[PDB]
């Protein structure tokens, strides 16, 4: 929450492998183009620290949101109006886990697997930055939410009495992100001799959107995170996977 | 309202006379309404806009408009009704805009959208996959006592309104002023207009490698109702309004569905 | 009220034109007796009860008093415009100049002819020993109205209302006038008795309390609020009869287009008509009628979920048919 970004804010400025250094390299000509995302490699986290791992591994749902936002302070120091939230996207290859073993032990953790992909949606719109106004007192805000954990996690309040809920959201300035919702089948050389082929489905955000066709051999690294529509049981939530950086092969 | 209005309707009444052409048309309308009055005792109010003048008068008003519409159109829409008044004072209602265009760099086609294309003046083609059935809607409503004498009035709109958002109002049936009285509504004195929503999809001869197209919805209202069969070729302009709560408001996945709020509906042949 | 509500002044009035009605009626000569004199009477001597006034008479009594002695605002435009306002306040002008006690009162030539007498001679029972509140107005009509628009001749002369539109051809801005149709009758249902005013029975005060009805729609009264039971804490239970109030008939039907006027594109469609009073099973599928009547749309029904564009359902009353094939 406080002075984790000073801890990171020095690792894009200071990473320096034997001649040219990279992350002032890979932020500067993803600007010139219009990209606006960012590539880390995950083994040169832990080479240059191991206390920032050791908290990215242990909860990671509310500490990449903290690292988007110690980027666009970094590129307020190299453009100098319009710099939109940048995004993270990581991959690395320590060990894959295969389809049919996650337990539930791997809630909220870092997973990369494998598969086929089966089919994909269309895309949607799900909000960054809204603007309320009250009916009554008409007293102006406005939420900012950059975390992502589908349904609600984040709603809004219930005063600034009056009455049940009085907000209303403003579609004429806000801003606004895609979501994809692919699924994933497992690879069917890990054959289920008495079972059927398994499947999950994917949520991806802005930049990896519309870049793989069904029918592809991928590998993915996300969190196995959790959500609980009713869209059969009791206290029963559903799993699937917040993808965070789809390593695709070559598409062949 | 502020000065944000202030100067901006006046800055559209120099907007006569550099193209005043414009301003002739405006009689030809007026011209048809009385040689069908003097028969009996059919144009619609739209008037076509070339986008051509005004890279020549303002360069901060015409790219204004194809970046936040819902702050420079419902200005240049009360500006024109009021020279639509001073000029033609002999009979005794919202005189729409239309935007010809000469199409800009927003002329993308509906598998490309939705993501930094809300709010803005997109130009999209197809070809149209639905076409839905036609209900009436209501806007003013004037009630009427008769034990006291004067009329009343009401407005009601909703969600898709012109472009803008407000205050919801769920007016359901006005009735029972402050005093002992039945109010009555009186029909043929209310105003009325159309209602469509057709669907159109990517045309499939620039379609990319085998996959699913990708569809959009449009709304029509007040003068396009009926212009074009289903299954044709069809280019619409209009502003990518997205309307409805994502689930927020329902205290408990998907959400904020998206609909253009069209103006030419134009049938291309080619 | 100010500032919510506000009061929009109209350059068409209605103070005025009340007075004129009143001279349409009896008082009348273009046609020994006036022909609103014995027709009225003929239905008060209970051998009617449907009043067909024609539109043409309104035309031709306004040339008589047109350019010819005073200046007289139109009537037959105004109804044009208007078309329902104009139903229940012709009607009242009736009920005053109508003679009443003109036929005898003899046994059943109808039904509630002897109770709707102790119904009228109680309300004055309960005005006598006292030392005001009557029957609503609504309740006590016994015929009905209609309106025959014009077509042949009349228009010619000095230049609407009767013009054989298609069904696609209505435009959403004609909800309020007359307009006449044309098409293929289908899907008619059969007769089912609706209800216009209700009479309930305190049981204890015997004040029978009454409301007004609305389509689709009305809502049960609570328990009495007569001021013989009340001001207490003994109040009767009221119960609803039927043998004490008034019905009518009622009826549905569709109408699509007569596949002449469709075009080679879109596929035809269809309105629903609502045929309400005397001339109930006048009508049978598969033919090709020209239907006349006031076109008003269905207001709110509940549950929020449609709603907001009303669920307008833009339905059609019906004044006067017009067969072919006779």
């Amino acid at each position: 929450n406080t002075e984790i970004i000073k801890s990171f804010k020095n690792f894009i400025l200071e990473f320096r492998l034997d001649s040219q250094f990279i992350y002032r390299d890979q932020l500067r000509n993803n600007i010139l183009v219009k990209n606006y995302s960012l590539t880390v490699n995950m083994e040169h986290l832990i080479g240059y620290n191991e206390d920032i791992y050791k908290k990215l591994s242990d909860e990671p749902s509310d500490i990449i949101p903290l690292f988007e936002t110690a980027i666009t302070q970094v590129a307020k120091r190299i453009s100098i109006n319009s710099l939109p939230t940048f995004q993270l996207i990581l991959n690395s290859n320590a060990n894959q886990i295969p389809l049919r073993d996650l337990d539930s032990e791997h809630v909220s953790k870092i997973v990369r697997l494998s598969g086929i992909i089966i089919s994909t949606s269309v895309l949607s719109s799900r909000a960054t930055y809204l603007s309320i106004m009250c009916r009554n007192c008409r007293h102006t805000t406005s939420i900012t939410i950059n975390n992502f954990n589908t349904g609600n996690t984040v709603s809004l309040p219930r005063s600034c009495n009056c009455g049940p809920d009085p907000y209303i959201i403003i579609h004429e300035s806000s801003k606004f992100i895609d979501q994809q919702f692919l699924k994933l089948q497992e690879i069917p050389e890990l054959v289920p001799v008495g079972e059927m082929p398994r499947n999950l489905t994917m949520t991806c955000d802005r930049y990896l959107t519309n870049k793989v066709i069904p029918g592809t051999r991928v590998t993915i690294v996300g969190i196995y995170s959790i959500y609980n529509s009713k869209n059969s049981g009791v206290a029963i939530r559903t799993p699937y996977i917040k993808i965070l950086g789809i390593q695709s092969d070559v598409e062949t | 309202p502020d000065a944000v209005f202030g100067d901006r309707v006046r800055r559209f009444q120099e907007f006569l006379d550099t193209f005043t052409s414009y301003r002739d048309s405006v009689r030809s309308i007026q011209v048809y309404n009385s040689n069908n009055a003097a028969n009996y005792n059919i144009l619609p109010h739209r008037i076509i806009i070339s986008l051509d003048d005004l890279r020549e008068f303002d360069r901060s008003f015409w790219s204004g408009i194809l970046v936040e519409p819902a702050y420079f159109i419902p200005p240049a829409e009360k500006a024109l009704t009021d020279l639509a008044d001073s000029m033609d004072d002999v009979p005794h209602h919202p005189w729409k805009l239309s935007f010809k265009g000469s199409f800009g760099a927003h002329a993308l086609s509906p598998r490309t959208l939705t993501a930094q294309h809300l709010n803005k003046l997109v130009s999209v083609e197809g070809i149209v996959t639905k076409t839905s059935l036609v209900r009436p809607k209501l806007i003013r409503s004037v009630h009427y006592a008769a034990k006291t004498g004067r009329f009343h009035y009401r407005d009601y709109t909703d969600a898709t309104t012109t472009l803008t958002t407000r205050i919801p109002t769920p007016a359901i049936y006005p009735t029972e002023d402050t005093e002992g009285n039945k109010l009555t509504t009186e029909y043929g004195y209310s105003t009325f207009i159309d209602h469509q929503r057709i669907t159109v999809q990517e045309m499939p001869e620039m379609a990319p490698a085998g996959q699913l197209p990708r569809s959009i919805d449009v709304i029509l209202d007040d003068d396009l109702v009926d212009k074009t069969k289903p299954g044709d070729r069809v280019n619409v302009v209009g502003v990518f309004k997205s309307l409805g709560a994502g689930g927020m408001n329902q205290s408990n996945l998907i959400g904020f569905k998206t609909l253009i709020l069209g103006n030419t509906v134009y049938p291309l042949h080619a | 009220m100010s500032a919510a509500l506000p009061s929009i002044q109209l350059p068409v009035d209605y103070n005025n034109l009340f007075n004129e009605i009143t001279d349409f009626l009896v008082t009348f000569k273009q046609d020994k007796g006036p022909k609103y004199m014995a027709m009225l009477q003929k239905v008060a001597n209970r051998e009617l009860n449907s009043v067909i006034i024609d539109l043409d008479d309104i035309l031709q009594y306004q040339n008589e008093k047109f350019l010819q002695g005073t200046q007289a605002d139109d009537l037959v435009s105004a109804i044009q415009q208007n078309a329902n306002h104009f139903t229940e306040l012709f009607c009242r002008a009736i009920d005053n100049n109508m003679p009443l006690p003109t036929k005898e009162i003899d046994y059943k030539d109808d039904v509630l002819d002897v109770i709707l007498n102790q119904r009228r001679l109680r309300n004055e029972r309960m005005l006598s020993d006292r030392t005001t509140e009557l029957f609503p107005p609504n309740l006590t009509r016994r015929y009905f109205l209609y309106f025959k628009p014009l077509s042949q001749n009349c228009a010619r002369r000095y230049r609407i209302s009767s013009k054989p539109l298609s069904v696609r051809q209505i435009k959403g801005d004609f909800l309020g006038q007359l307009i006449t149709v044309r098409g293929i009758i289908t899907r008619v249902s059969d007769v089912k008795p609706a209800v216009e005013v209700i009479a309930y029975t305190c049981d204890q005060c015997g004040y029978e309390v009454f409301q007004e009805v609305n389509s689709r729609t009305f809502t049960p009264l609570s328990e009495c609020t007569s001021e013989e039971c009340s001001q207490n804490q003994t109040k009767g239970q009221l119960f609803m009869s039927t043998r004490a109030s008034k019905f009518s008939a009622f009826q549905e039907c569709k109408i699509q287009e007569l596949s002449q006027q469709v075009p080679v594109g879109h596929i035809p469609r269809s309105l629903n008509i609502h045929v309400n009073g005397t001339l109930v099973r006048s009508l049978s599928p598969g033919d090709i009628v020209d239907v006349t009547g006031i076109f008003l749309p269905a207001p709110y029904t509940g549950f929020k979920a449609l709603k907001a564009g009303l669920l307008t359902e833009t339905y059609l009353e019906a004044q006067f048919v017009r067969q072919h094939k006779k």
